């Protein structure tokens, strides 16, 4: 049997999360450092193999190097033989310990009355707008990078044509109402701070007192919080801690909510997600991975999408984690959450296959739609 | 991992430089809360101002702050510092040379504060700290306040808010938190001790270059009172036992003196550091 | 102490009123050091001797200086038309009546501590209005 | 009929990949280049175009500036969809080809990655309509409204190899961080050249290029004469990938003769530009019957106008199209600031606009009128800071504070459009920020269309100092610290000034003649007249502008406290501020020291 949990992440501080563009990377723009609103779900997998690791005593790795020859084994099966590598992006298992399924990362707003949990989701792109097409053989052509699609028709649904200057719609975050969709905007949810920190000692007398660098620390709204859904295999209980969760030393606080056995995750989240299910598109919930970006496309008739970068830590258990991180030695492009992939009149089973192609992508909490 | 509440108790004038777009009368402003707007210290001055202080101790400092800059090898942090938020003040009177001014809202975030952090003393504080902002509610019902409590005190004048204290005999001062609070306390909606802690009544002073008799550059500079009192929070991650009870040790001994932010050689920032005192 | 922009105002509106500035936007050079002599004659004999002397005319006292108390008794008067009720607050708040003079009304309900206040908030208003026009 | 409409890549995504000014210009030229080479053989065929006016005088190469915008709409005959699917492939290809050529550096990259990548990641979008209207002024609208819908579709590349050396999948970076080649050596006894890529060669000349461009003091150094670039690059080759060394090296060199080095040499200028209530003068065109041609015109004939003085004076552009305009600039050249350079290029705006749109401005009445104006944007910053950071300061200038679009942001996203508050949106603005390298940040706004922005020009202009000025004292300046602190200490006295009505101005020259003694030593002289006549310009078009703006604000309930104390803008507050930036300004071009 595997346990289920509910995950909930308090921010005790300003947080940051890392981004290209970190604070010393590249060339001369290393001291103006921005953030990310979410972590990607390798800090997640990483924390829990943080947290996996010290319940047991078993953290290494210290300010020397050791060898671990009767407990090589106890972290193999405790967290895995490595960290979350895109590499492996078809495998049908995480390749880790006991864990076996993250739900995607989502925000949630706790009412102070203990009443009930609000999730907020991305705006779909589409929101508000009547997308149709004219499936006929027609004029009215559309050829994108050379592949020919029927011209997409945009009108408000409150005879007027999408305006460029009224959309706003990339700015805001949802969650149920009682008969419409509650918006919040994107500034409300979270406020940014940028810190001005410096070195006092001058070294070397060459010239100096320009060591002064900038980063952009992210908070959350009162009563927000980030949560999300874990299954761990067997009986390796997590306990509720204050934990690391990427950017510059972010303290958050583990609070562990055991969920009803027979229960799916992925269900869950897609039951919290139901409230935004429209038969004509496929809503893009956590970011999306394919291989051929190309073949999606010709899947479908319009995509209102975006991208965000993805790259990784990469660390094996006996790796030096006291130094420089060897991160991911490509950068991969996601679709955004909110993105919504309109499909052909009879190809919704085709592109949720293609989709569900990455099932290692699936249970790290992307590729979930709706 | 044990989470604690370190107190400052400012020993002389404290500037730490915001760094922010000024534009103002004063040319160099101290930090303030983005929420608050009241005076704070971010936890990189409290790092770097320990940091220097046990600097001497090279293996302390590798254990528990981590690596010096432009070092090889990075080493990670043991030990996380929280920001610290200005929990009384000084404010001047007419019997007394000057009172400690607290807010009600400065109260009510210390106790959110120390009931979301689990620090090690909170619960006898926070039970009776509790128990002192019902009663100071129940007393005003609504009103502007000015409690104090030393029967003497009654009828102190704060100067810059007209405002004349009141003693209500029925509100009990506990010994502890009038150690951690201050002596000559005085216990102030915070409409008064934000006026009392804003840019036009927080202490500004006047600074002049002199080259050959005469003055090249003058510019004004923002202090936070002497004796102020900030409270902060320590996080150890389960650092080596007997390097975090020496830093404890040391931190906590009277004879130690830290100096935080600018103007280190004219004697400003001078500050001790005390614990939280079991209650 | 830390004066206010309505506090300058006032000045500018009971100088002109006062009839000190003429219409060229003169001031005769001596009303600052007046202002400077008052401040100094409060601090060294007191506020009602220095009324009493600054508010004199029958002589030849300068046939000028009651204008200064003219001006200050146009200024305590506007600040005390505001912050009136500010029940929260230690101050009493009344109007001074023409007729009476200043050192008639501080003999009478003075009070001398709040008088002193509005006192030195108005010498340094007028200070500071008399720094924007020129003397003659 | 058929008609096609053209749009062209990711232009922001492709800018903010670049981190120095010659990888900003590779950036623009290649979306230029792209768009010239795909319009080409329907240009070259007698094509009517509606939307960019192509001529002979575009295809001509300027200096190294992008004359061809992203959107294009042309009458469309039998057979030219298939033309222009095969002719992008093609020019795709060209391209990949030019990329692996060896003349750049790094290893031997193959085509097909190059064309796969360049594929994912330029957009090629067009469209074939059938509109019943010969008429440009319903065709451009119907055409422009289906490109601003098809641009939302996403296509990038999936994988993208940055870290191996031998396994880059990054090749648009890779081409505008070596757009100027390699560099080539006779036996000791010939002068340093770069390579040049096929970028370079269009945009320059493949003839008679007498020197690229590689960094930011070249620009903002084009003062002293000391052929920065030939002594820098004869030390990186007699050292034994080039852009940090030479950058290093120029910055070494430029050091080395500090007897002519002014702190703003190392100072460079963005300046962005907008065209305002363009749209609305093509409504009015639209009613009172007179072509669009004749705005293109005006915008061309601007362009190279424009190209033309950005190059007299010390600068460099990268995207002169239409309205927008794109440039580097030195703070200062030959005694001209970028200020002038500004005036300059509003005066070609408006006389281009005055030239040929005579008769709509004739046929129409003086009540309505809009007419175009452009809308600056300035940024001055350190060459070493970012220039991510920096273009994202000149957009923020240009966007919300020169276009005001922060007001209308901000009511839009919270739903008070309210035709009453789109009747209080401002235009015809500067935009101005100076970033020190030491943190201190100064930016103000001014309007264009007053007196107050010619009182700006004239008072930088009498006080800048056009030959350095070789004393160790600058008592001069000493003065004008004392004035700028006097001026940020004494706001509030100001205010109370500048908001009496009728005899300010004799209180605000009072004011400074008291406060100020013996001000006049050497050099300013008369500046506190100037100052004060400015604050005063500034005040009046400020209480014509923001007052009953700020009134309106105040009173609408659907605002936070927080927008409505953005959204506020005291008059007299920003007056000061304006003076305090301009003396900030001539503070830092004339003092010596820097930081
Ligand atoms: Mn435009």
């Amino acid at each position: 049997m595997n346990r289920h949990y509910l995950i909930t992440l308090t921010p005790m501080d300003w947080f940051f999360f890392g981004g290209e563009r970190t604070l010393d990377d590249g060339k001369s723009a290393d001291y103006i450092s921005h953030s990310n609103k979410f972590p990607q779900q390798s800090a997640l997998l990483g924390m829990i193999r943080y947290q996996l690791l010290k319940q047991h005593n078993l953290l290494s790795q210290f300010p020397y190097t050791e060898n671990k020859p009767t407990e090589k084994e106890i972290m193999k099966t405790l967290i895995g033989e490595q960290s979350f590598r895109m590499t492996e992006r078809k495998a049908k298992s995480l390749g880790l310990g006991v864990i076996k399924q993250i739900s995607p990362l989502m925000l949630i707003e706790c009412k102070d009355d203990t009443s009930s949990r609000s999730i907020y989701f991305p705006l779909p792109l589409d929101d508000g707008y009547k997308v149709s097409f004219n499936e006929t053989s027609n004029e009215d052509k559309v050829f994108y990078n050379g592949i020919e699609c029927p011209i997409p028709n945009v009108y408000p649904a409150s005879r007027k044509f999408f305006d460029h200057k009224t959309y706003n719609n990339y700015l805001f975050w949802c969650t149920q109402g009682n008969n419409q969709i509650k918006k919040l905007l994107s500034d409300e949810i979270w406020i940014s701070k940028m810190q001005i920190g410096i070195t006092k000692h001058v070294e070397e007398g060459e010239d100096n007192d320009k060591s002064f660098y900038k980063q952009e620390f992210l908070q959350l709204k009162k009563s927000f919080i980030y949560a999300f859904y874990i299954t761990l295999s067997g009986e390796s209980e997590l306990s509720s801690d204050i934990i690391q969760l990427g950017g510059q030393r972010s303290v958050f606080r583990m609070e562990v909510e055991s969920i009803e056995e027979n229960s799916d995750i992925q269900e869950k989240y897609q039951t919290a997600a139901q409230f935004l299910t429209q038969s004509d598109r496929l809503l893009i919930l956590s970011p999306t991975y394919v291989d051929n970006l190309k073949e999606l496309s010709a899947l479908c008739n319009f995509m209102w999408s975006d991208s965000i970068v993805f790259r990784n830590i990469q660390t094996t258990n006996a790796s030096n984690f006291y130094g420089k991180p060897i991160k991911s030695s490509s950068k991969y492009h996601f679709l955004k959450p909110g993105s919504v992939l309109y499909f052909k009149q009879g190809k919704r089973k085709e592109v949720e296959k293609l989709l569900m192609d990455y099932t290692y992508l699936r249970l790290s909490g992307y590729n979930i739609y709706i | 991992m044990t989470t604690r509440m370190y107190v400052i108790n400012t020993l002389s004038n404290m500037h730490v430089g915001s760094g922010e777009v000024n534009y103002g009368v004063i040319d160099n402003l101290i930090q303030r809360d983005s929420v608050t707007n009241l005076p704070n210290i971010n936890s990189s001055g409290l790092k770097g101002a320990i940091r220097e202080y046990f600097k001497e101790n090279e293996d302390l400092v590798r254990e528990l702050f981590g690596s010096a800059p432009r070092d090889e090898k990075t080493l990670p942090g043991k030990v996380r510092f929280f920001e610290a938020n200005l929990l009384s003040m000084p404010v001047r009177s007419d019997k007394v040379p000057f009172l400690m001014a607290i807010s009600d809202e400065v109260l009510q975030e210390l106790i959110t504060k120390m009931k979301f952090f689990n620090c090690e003393e909170a619960t006898q504080y926070i039970s009776h700290l509790s128990t002192l902002l019902d009663n100071i509610k129940t007393q005003a019902q609504g009103t502007d306040f000015a409690y104090v409590f030393d029967p003497l005190l009654q009828g102190a004048i704060i100067e810059e808010v007209s405002i004349r204290a009141t003693c209500p005999s029925h509100i009990p001062l506990q010994p502890s938190l009038k150690k951690l609070l201050g002596d000559r306390l005085v216990i102030l909606s915070h409409k008064y001790f934000s006026i009392l802690s804003d840019d036009n009544h927080l202490p500004v002073l006047s600074r002049n270059n002199l080259e050959n008799g005469q003055s090249a550059n003058l510019w004004y500079e923002q202090v936070l009172p002497r004796y102020s009192r900030l409270y902060f929070m320590l996080m150890d991650g389960n650092a080596q036992s007997e390097y975090l009870k020496k830093f404890r040790d040391t931190l906590c001994t009277p004879s130690t003196i830290i100096q935080i932010g600018a103007n280190a050689s004219i004697g400003y920032g001078y500050c001790q550091i005390s614990e939280l005192s079991p209650f | 102490m830390k004066i206010s922009k309505k506090q300058i105002e006032y000045a500018i509106e009971a100088l002109r009123a006062n009839n000190i500035i003429t219409n060229d936007n003169q001031y005769p050079k001596v009303f600052k050091g007046y202002i400077s002599s008052f401040g100094a004659a409060v601090i060294q004999s007191g506020l009602i001797p220095a009324i009493i002397f600054f508010e004199n005319e029958d002589n030849d006292a300068n046939a000028d200086r009651h204008k200064i108390i003219g001006v200050l008794k146009d200024i305590i008067n506007a600040m005390r038309q505001q912050y009136t009720v500010t029940d929260a607050t230690i101050l009493v708040s009344s109007q001074i009546p023409a007729n009476y003079s200043m050192a008639q009304y501080i003999i009478e309900h003075g009070n001398t501590d709040q008088l002193l206040k509005e006192i030195t908030e108005a010498a340094v208003a007028m200070k500071l209005a008399l720094r924007m026009y020129k003397s003659e | 009929m058929k008609y096609i409409a053209i749009t062209l890549g990711p232009i922001t995504r492709t800018i903010e990949m670049a981190e120095s000014t010659k990888e900003l210009w590779a950036a623009s030229y290649f979306f230029s280049y792209l768009a010239k080479k795909i319009v080409e053989p329907f240009v070259k065929k007698n094509r009517t175009f509606q939307l960019p006016l192509i001529n002979e005088e575009m295809q001509k190469p300027h200096c190294g500036a992008g004359l061809f915008p992203d959107r294009y709409i042309f009458k469309s005959e039998p057979g030219d969809l298939e033309l222009l699917k095969q002719h992008s492939d093609q020019v795709l290809i060209e391209i990949a080809g030019h990329i692996a050529s060896p003349s750049l550096p790094g290893t031997a990259k193959d085509v097909s990655q190059i064309y796969h990548y360049l594929k994912s990641y330029i957009k090629i979008y067009f469209i074939e309509r059938t509109l019943e209207s010969d008429d440009p002024h319903v065709v451009i609208p119907a055409c422009e409204k289906y490109l601003n819908i098809i641009e939302n579709q996403e296509t990038f590349p999936e994988q993208e190899e940055t870290m191996i050396s031998h396994q880059k999948s990054d090749f648009l970076k890779f081409l505008i961080t070596n757009v100027n080649g390699k560099i080539y050596r006779k036996d000791k006894n010939s002068i340093p050249r770069f390579t040049g890529s096929f970028l370079t060669r269009d945009a320059f000349g493949d003839m008679n290029g007498e020197r690229l461009f590689e960094s930011i003091l070249e620009i903002s150094a084009s003062e002293l004469n000391i052929n920065i670039q030939q002594k820098a690059l004869e030390v990186i080759t007699a050292n034994e990938k080039y852009s940090d060394q030479i950058w290093d090296a120029e910055e070494i060199i430029l050091n080395d003769n500090k007897a002519q080095l002014r702190p703003y040499h190392k100072y460079i200028a963005i300046i962005k530009s907008d065209g305002d209530s363009m749209g609305e003068t093509i409504k009015s065109m639209g009613a009172y019957n007179i072509p669009i041609t004749q705005l293109s015109k005006a915008l061309l004939s601007f362009n190279i106008e424009s190209i033309n003085e950005i190059v007299a004076y010390g600068g460099k552009p990268i995207f002169i199209g239409g309205d927008d305009l794109l440039c580097f600039a030195p703070v200062c050249c030959n005694g001209n600031n970028v200020f002038n350079l500004v005036e300059k290029l509003s005066t070609c705006f408006d006389q281009c606009i005055n030239q040929h749109l005579q008769q709509y401005i004739n046929a129409c009445s003086e009540a309505q009128r809009p007419l175009p104006s452009l809308s600056f944007g300035i940024s001055i910053t350190y060459h070493k800071y970012p220039m991510f950071e920096a273009l994202h300061t000149t957009d923020y200038l240009l966007e919300m504070v020169a276009k005001d679009n922060l007001f209308k942001y901000t009511l839009s996203n919270k739903n008070i459009l309210n035709e009453n508050m789109k009747r209080f949106i401002l235009k015809n603005k500067l935009a101005f920020s100076l970033q020190k390298h030491s943190g201190q940040i100064y930016h103000t706004a001014m309007s264009k269309k007053g007196k107050s922005y010619v009182k700006f020009n004239m008072l930088l202009q009498k006080y800048i100092l056009k030959n350095k000025d070789m004393s160790k004292t600058q008592e001069s300046e000493k003065f004008l610290s004392s004035v700028i602190q006097m001026i940020r200490a004494h706001a509030e006295i100001l205010q109370i000034i500048l908001q009496n009505e009728d005899k300010r101005t004799e209180m605000l020259k009072n004011y400074f003649d008291n406060n100020f003694n013996e001000s006049c030593h050497l050099g300013y002289t008369g500046l506190f007249e100037d100052i004060q006549t400015l604050l005063c310009l500034r005040y009046q078009e400020n209480i014509q502008d923001y007052q009953n703006r700020n009134e309106i604000i105040q009173q609408n309930t659907i605002l936070t406290s927080d927008e409505k104390e953005i959204l506020i803008v005291s008059p007299a507050m920003d007056a000061i501020h304006t003076i305090f930036t301009a003396l900030q300004f001539i503070h830092f071009i004339n003092y010596n020291k820097d930081e």
